[PDB]
């Protein structure tokens, strides 16, 4: 006998079994690292996708500046990625989109973003995945580096009493011109150029956690200076993407399916009996190595052209900050003797000192870039490595999709679709099995004009019924999702009265998005409960455990009868179910907990979501 | 060790000693300190404040508690609820939970149609008394329909809801019809034309032959399936043209296949698939079946059969200007290739109405005939028998319901064992006080329950049960619960063998002493009750100590004793090689360990 | 146990194909009179320590 766990795909669909193809969600044990090898290949492919050779030495660093925008050359083999952007076509597409949506559209959106920012407190910057400290030269949460920056400002030139985003930004600006800056270390100070560099430094993070593909080997990790301007630009781009029908970035699921079906139905009701449509599942390649902040700057200028000069100048900050971005090279190379009994370790700044020892592969990837190196970093003048400006990239993609001219109209063909950050789905329309090819080629050309490329080994197409988008494998029916998320206690331990409620809410959400079903949700619940217990080293009372926390619980338990009312953290049992997720177990056991136990737990006169006497400050 | 921070005065004011029982608890502190604080600490009364502050959450809980849960149903798409929409309705399923509104009519329709299906099926057990047994079932079936205790002899008529079962049961009542038809689950209707019956043959395996019938003239109809309309014309055993206005893939596919069978178009009416030859059984247990219903059943088995049937229908390449009204193999609204003589469109085809009532004539197989044949309904167009709990119903005539299962058999056996007690002589307590257990091994009720016992290894079960019975009687220490539990096994003769710890019936269920189970459970503080699948039963007597002595109801030749961890854990097998004065621990259930000593 | 022990002994002695390391183990049980019962594989002493006829254990190896 033999086995083949794919024969079930013959007499069945794929929307029902595709889940079996990918492992279960969780932290990737691959340990995708960010090494000097990886940092250098990326930079090379970046400079190469720029099909030009022009440069211009600066005046703030005495360094060349590869200006890869509006200077396209090397037309040969243009099916491969490109990064040289054309401003004329960009502004033309922006104008088309404006005309479609309306005239005072960009103005209204920028006004909303402004007013939202005004009442904003700089403290918001503490809400971020991670950043890069410019003093310790490391990566940390936002709050830590923020405290470092504010206390350094205090130590050097007095405190920052703004308590607002705008004063913070202006303080950063002023600091750009300070000659000497101080900070507590292991105390030390620095000069103007070094502080500038540090502020324009970036570090490659190894973390890449998500479903689909973990292509984020070297996800960026900027500092704190540019953070608020990036937040502002993202707020504006978000306010814009909301009004756009073909923008699935800000949210997903129910709304996403609504957008899908609206699009499909409008299409079906649009064309005629002679036309026949088609779909394409596209996947933009190198969406980070072909997005240039210069085009973003010109676009923001064209946007704010008619608005308060305040926003005109503000939106023009993060772009220039990305036009000049020093990239921190990872850990340096290491030497070794033949038998490997000895091994030197060297940093990146000195690899230019032993370039003779290194093997030819590393040697042909290091010399052409030595020009752009200063001490240990690389002056990257463009590209976009961070997972930032995703909203803005999506806006540019939608601009690409809202194109239409008379050359197409004459042939009776057109297109439309939807675009995520770097993944999209196209729907072409025509009346011949050949004009479809012409339309596809036209679309690819207009996309390549502005660096937006497409893959050939990962982008396919077929008739309209079948496609895929953001793991939501759409079909004639039976829309199947695969974005099943889950919590993680060991990595994020907060309290024994919040994690469980948060997990219940998460499961509820996943059910809403149809990524989970009743039985699946119940199994996940009974699994997360055990994970929680094992995390905090707690068990029920029926169990014959001998752990520390159980000892006392093994003696002060007979003093109660409302075992049902007991808390999970205290030898309790579950009572919540599908229809009782939004309801925390506490609210569900209040009237049931013994008066003595309820009161012992609810005592604000204690040494320390329903605020329990279960917190771990 | 002490990562968790705390306050200092808050600690001393509560008098929290460190290392209470070798647990430090601690400025810093451990986590166990919280348990010590919530188990032995200060007492407040802040319930009202907490509730007021968390009013929104507790109002959500209240609302939740203010629900009347209803049934659920699997189906598709043709604020206070947003808090629960996640648990209210998905996409394949939905729950009809309501809040304040009540109207019991459509549920009543489902009930009446279900029971009509049931009864009409029940009448399909003979060959001659069909109509008679049917009508007598009807006359013996009353219901608390809605709120009124009505009978099922007027509802079938007073109601106006077309269905195969309603019609099949009302024709026998000489009731009015509406000219509607039912070919399987599909609903049909005539529009124009007419014809006469004609016979033809069809092969099976390429050698045999079977006769079917059809019509030779032209005639147009109005098909209709779940969320799918249609119109079509049949001519000479073949489908000429057809159109559809309800856009769904599966619905359209199945409706088209059913209309094709209704038109008998296709080559599988000349020969048959190689799957049918596997059976060639166009027959029931003792009845005959046409070819159409056999083909249909063959479709219901798998959609591959549907695809094969549709391929039998010619497939061609669509021409320009027709994509908008073309079709695909999978119901695709438009395609570069479609099927012959098809037309897709949007908007459901408005169905006509016939205001002419008639009466039909039932046959041996209950098939009704209005005129010129033209069968309107039958049992063949029904689903298989589906057991469903019926309430608000009374069904008196035999064949009403088997009402006989191993579970119910055991329940009744135990009820009889309990009643036999009867607080009198020649009953359980008298024989106990008399110490005459042998008679217990000869009662009638145990003899009635014996057939429910696993036969292969009943001797050992009887041996063990008699052991327990005698050991609890002679000494006078016993427990009526475990006794009654094991009694049904003390009928056959004892034999040697290997026992495991469970007594298995014939239905693969089991029972175990010293523990509780769904089939049989009980507990102290309610000893006057005995649960059987949750059904609480009463004891004709009262006891406060007759049950408290279970030291001999766990094992056969042993007795419980004081707990002792030093004693080694053992199994049920090595017990034979133990001695006296030798304590031993052993599991008595799930994570339940107890110590035992011989005798 | 006595029955079983005597059985083994005769079986080994009548032929000549014996293992001296098993008689020295099982003999102490042949002193009493045979009886009827189910032998469950192990020969216990009065101190909850047994020996098994054919496999080595902590008590006799």
């Amino acid at each position: 006998m033999e086995i083949n766990p794919y024969l079930m795909f013959l007499n069945n669909d794929v929307t029902s079994l595709i889940s079996t193809t990918y492992p279960y969600t969780g932290p990737p044990p691959m340990s995708h690292g960010s090494s000097t090898k990886y940092t250098l290949e990326t930079i090379k492919r970046t400079y190469d996708y720029s099909r030009t050779s022009v440069e211009k030495t600066s005046k703030v660093f005495n360094i060349p500046r590869r200006k890869f925008c509006n200077c396209l050359e090397d037309k040969d083999e243009l099916v491969k990625p490109t990064g040289n952007v054309d401003i004329s076509s960009l502004l033309g597409l922006a104008e088309m989109m404006e005309k479609r949506m309306g005239e005072g559209f960009f103005k209204h959106c920028v006004m909303e973003a402004e007013t939202e920012i005004l009442k904003m407190h700089f403290s918001r910057l503490t809400e971020g995945r991670q950043t890069y400290d410019w003093t310790s030269e490391r990566n940390m949460p936002a709050a830590t580096a923020l405290q470092l920056t504010v206390d350094a400002i205090k130590e050097t030139e007095g405190p920052f009493k703004g308590t607002t985003m705008l004063e913070y930004c202006n303080k950063m600006i002023e600091m750009l011109d300070w000659k000497e800056i101080k900070f507590k270390k292991v105390i030390d100070s620095i000069k103007h150029d070094e502080f500038l560099i540090r502020a324009l430094t970036i570090n490659t993070m190894a973390k890449d956690g998500e479903r689909g593909k973990l292509q984020r080997r070297a996800i960026a990790t900027p500092g704190m200076i540019v953070r608020p301007f990036s937040k502002i630009v993202e707020t504006v781009a978000q306010k814009i993407c909301e009004k756009l029908k073909e923008s699935g970035l800000p949210v997903g699921g129910n709304e996403k399916k609504a957008k899908l079906k609206t699009t499909v139905t409008s299409l079906n009701a649009r064309m005629n009996s002679d036309q026949f449509a088609v779909n394409i599942t596209g996947d933009n390649s190198k969406w980070n190595e072909c997005q240039q902040p210069e085009a973003y700057l010109a676009l923001l200028a064209y946007i704010t052209k008619d608005s308060s000069d305040l926003m005109k100048d503000l939106c023009s900050v993060a772009p220039v900050l990305f036009c000049n971005k020093f990239v921190k090279l990872g850990q340096g190379i290491r030497l070794s003797n033949k038998r490997k009994t000895k091994e030197v370790i060297i940093k990146a700044e000195k690899m230019g000192k032993y370039k003779n020892l290194m093997r030819e592969e590393y040697k042909n990837l290091f010399e052409p870039l030595e020009k752009y190196i200063q001490k240990d970093v690389c002056f990257l003048p463009g590209g976009m490595l961070m997972g930032m400006f995703n909203m803005l990239s999506t806006v540019l993609g939608v601009s690409t999709l809202c194109y239409m001219d008379e050359e197409l109209k004459a042939k009776g063909c057109f297109w439309t679709g939807l675009q995520s950050s770097d993944d999209f789905v196209l729907f072409a329309v025509a009346s011949n099995w050949s004009n479809i090819h012409w339309t596809i080629r036209r679309f690819n050309a207009v996309c390549k004009l502005i660096g937006i490329n497409m893959s050939l080994e990962k982008s396919y197409g077929s008739l309209p019924e079948l496609f895929e988008f953001t793991s939501m494998f759409f079909d004639g029916e039976f829309v199947s999702n695969l974005a099943m998320e889950l919590p993680a206690f060991t990595t994020a331990g907060v309290n024994e009265g919040v994690d469980f409620t948060a997990a219940m809410s998460i499961i509820k959400t996943n059910m809403i998005n149809n990524s989970l079903s009743p039985s699946t949700a119940l199994m996940a619940l009974r699994i997360c409960l055990q994970e929680f217990r094992a995390t905090y080293r707690v068990h029920p009372w029926d169990s014959r455990v001998k752990g520390g926390r159980m000892k006392i619980i093994n003696e002060f338990i007979k003093t109660i009868e409302n075992k049902d009312g007991l808390l999970i953290a205290d030898g309790g049992k579950l009572m919540n179910n599908i229809s009782t997720l939004h309801i925390p177990e506490e609210v569900l056991k209040f009237e049931k907990m013994d008066e003595q136990y309820r009161n012992r737990v609810f005592n604000p006169k204690n040494p320390f979501a329903v605020v329990s006497t279960h917190s771990f400050r | 060790k002490f990562p968790i921070i705390a306050n200092k005065r808050m600690l001393e004011e509560a008098q929290i000693p460190k290392e209470h029982n070798n647990v430090a608890l601690w400025v810093l502190a451990s986590a166990s300190c919280i348990n010590y604080w919530n188990f032995c600490g200060p007492c407040v009364n802040n319930s009202e404040v907490i509730k007021e502050v968390y009013k929104s959450r507790f109002g959500r809980l209240e609302r939740r508690k203010e629900i009347m849960w209803k049934e659920l149903r699997f189906t598709l798409v043709d604020p206070e609820r947003m808090e629960l929409i996640h648990a209210l309705g998905g996409e394949t399923w939905i729950q009809e939970a309501n809040t304040a509104g009540i109207s019991n009519v459509d549920q009543r329709k489902n009930d009446i149609r279900a029971v009509c299906r049931k009864v009409c099926l029940a009448a399909n057990a003979s060959i001659m008394n069909a109509k008679s047994k049917l009508v007598e079932y009807i006359k013996s079936t009353s219901m608390r329909i809605g709120e009124t205790e009505r009978k099922l002899e007027e509802l079938i008529l007073e109601t106006d809801d077309v269905s195969p079962e309603v019609t099949l049961c009302k024709s026998a009542l000489g009731g009015q019809l509406g000219k509607t038809l039912s070919f399987g689950p599909m609903l049909l209707k005539k529009i124009s034309g007419s014809g006469v019956k004609v016979k033809d043959t069809v092969y099976i395996q390429g050698v045999r032959a079977v006769q079917f019938e059809y019509w030779s003239e032209q005639e147009e109809f109005y098909g209709e399936y779940k969320s799918a309309t249609a119109l079509f014309s049949r001519k000479e055993r073949s489908l000429e043209w057809i159109t559809i206005g309800g856009g769904i893939n599966e619905d359209r596919k199945r409706l088209l296949a059913m209309c094709m069978i209704f038109c008998r178009d296709g080559d599988y009416f000349k020969d048959a698939p190689a799957t049918i030859t596997m059976a060639d059984l166009s027959t029931k247990l003792g009845r005959e079946i046409p070819y159409q219903y056999v083909m249909m059943n063959w479709i219901q088995k798998s959609e591959d059969n549907l695809e094969a049937l549709l391929y039998s229908r010619g497939i061609v390449e669509t021409n320009p200007g027709k994509m908008g009204s073309s079709m695909g193999i999978d119901g695709s609204k438009r395609a570069i290739k479609s099927l012959r003589a098809v037309t897709i469109q949007s908007g459901k085809i408005d169905m006509p109405e016939s205001k002419e009532k008639i009466h039909l004539e039932l046959s041996d197989n209950l098939e009704a005939f209005d005129s010129s044949g033209r069968i309107v309904a039958t049992i063949l167009d029904l689903p298989s028998d589906k057991k469903v709990t019926f309430q608000d119903v009374s069904f008196q005539h035999p064949d009403l319901a088997v009402l006989r299962d191993e579970k119910t058999a055991i329940t009744k056996g135990y009820e009889a064992l309990i009643k036999r007690l009867g607080t009198g002589d020649n009953d359980i307590p008298s024989l106990i006080a008399k110490k005459d257990y042998l008679s217990l091994y000869n009662l009638p009720e145990v003899k009635l329950m014996a057939p429910l016992i696993r036969p292969n290894r009943k001797g050992v079960y009887s041996r063990v049960a008699r052991k327990l019975v005698s050991t609890q009687v002679t000494t006078g220490h016993y427990s009526l619960h475990e006794l009654i539990k094991v009694l049904p096994f003390t009928y056959f003769a004892p034999k040697q063998g290997m026992f495991e710890g469970r007594l298995f019936f014939s239905n693969d269920s089991f029972v175990e002493p010293g523990v509780n189970n769904n089939v049989f459970s009980w507990s102290k503080a309610d000893s006057s009750k005995i649960y059987c699948h949750g059904i609480a039963i009463r004891v004709p007597l009262v006891v406060g100590d007759e049950h408290m002595d279970t030291s001999l109801a766990l094992l056969e030749g042993f007795s419980v004793c004081e707990n002792d961890p030093r004693a080694p854990m053992v199994t049920r097998q090595d017990l034979i090689d133990v001695g006296f004065g030798q304590k031993v621990r052993l599991f008595v259930g799930q994570g339940s360990v107890r110590t035992f000593k011989r005798t």
